[PDB]
């Protein structure tokens, strides 16, 4: 949409990989 | 961020305050000037909603009204009885 209500900008994708990284690191522990 | 998230005091998992926040930088960024009376207007927007979020978390977590009796009654000695039969056990050992 727009840039300047999206701000800013790296570490907020990067806080949506570590959950990425989460739903495997969450589901692989109950697989334990 | 360190306990729980759906605990936030603006609204950020669990409402939709951030989006209204989001509002709120895009009539923010625009402006080519500054003053005072504008960026301090929607500083009250940023504190207040966020201000009464948190009262409505604690009331009902815990139950605010029964440890902040609690608290004073141990410290101000509203048990007053309670703590004379300590001071009385205590007074024979303390020698």
């Amino acid at each position: 949409s727009e840039s300047v209500t999206c701000q800013s900008f790296e570490l907020t994708l990067r806080s949506c990989l570590y959950p990425h990284i989460g739903k495997q690191y969450l589901e692989c522990c109950g697989n334990l | 961020e360190n306990q729980n998230v759906n605990m936030s005091r603006t609204g950020s998992i669990l409402k939709n305050q951030e989006d209204t926040f989001a509002a709120e930088l895009h009539r923010l960024k625009q402006q080519p000037l500054f003053s005072l009376v504008d960026f301090e207007s929607v500083l009250d927007r940023i504190r207040s909603t966020v201000a009464e979020h948190l009262w409505k978390l604690m009331v009902e977590e815990s139950d605010l009204l029964g440890q902040l009796k609690i608290i004073k009654d141990f410290y101000l000695l509203g048990r007053g009885e309670l703590f004379q039969a300590f001071i009385d056990v205590a007074q024979n050992m303390l020698k």
